[PDB]
Formats: C-alpha cells, sequence, structure tokens
C-alpha cells in the first residue's frame, strides 16, 4: 500500500501529462517518518 | 534495505535474541554467475 501503490500512482499520474505538454514535470512529496525513519529511508 | 528489515526485527523482538543468531556478509563480486568484466574490474 505504500511502496507499490504510490509508485504505480506516480506512473499513472505522470503518464497523462506526457504527450500533451512537454516539460510539464510532475512533483511528488514523500511522507517519511529512528527505526521508522529507517523504514522511511 | 533487506538487512534493515530483519535486523530491525531482531532489535525489536526479544524472542529472536535467544533463538536466532542473525549474521550477514557483504559479498563482493564473483567470476562465475564474463572474462571481460573480470578484466575491467581487476583494472579498476
Amino acid at each position: 500500500v505504500l511502496l507499490w501503490a504510490v509508485q504505480r500512482l506516480i506512473g499513472g499520474l505522470s503518464t497523462i501529462g506526457a504527450e500533451r505538454d512537454i516539460a510539464s514535470r510532475l512533483h511528488v512529496v514523500l511522507p517519511g517518518s529512528d527505526g521508522a525513519y529507517g523504514e522511511a529511508k | 534495505s533487506a538487512l534493515d528489515a530483519v535486523v530491525s526485527r531482531w532489535h525489536a523482538e526479544s524472542s529472536w535474541a535467544a533463538r536466532v543468531s542473525l549474521a550477514h556478509a557483504l559479498i563482493g563480486w564473483t567470476r562465475g554467475t564474463n572474462d571481460a568484466i573480470v578484466a575491467a574490474v581487476e583494472e579498476a
């Protein structure tokens, strides 16, 4: 639900605006929460 | 990253402390599973 879901989400959301307008560069924020920080890293 | 899961589980659970001896070796490169790669890295 974290890794694969958001990675395919980035893929899908970046696919749509690819051929329509070039240099339209998508932006993603990543929620990163020591051991929890290690998992986030 | 694969370490950070199992070793973190080791540090987390106190049952694995007396049941498992977690160990690891950072393996390098092998010449089997070619000669050009070995020559390039031996030049490196």
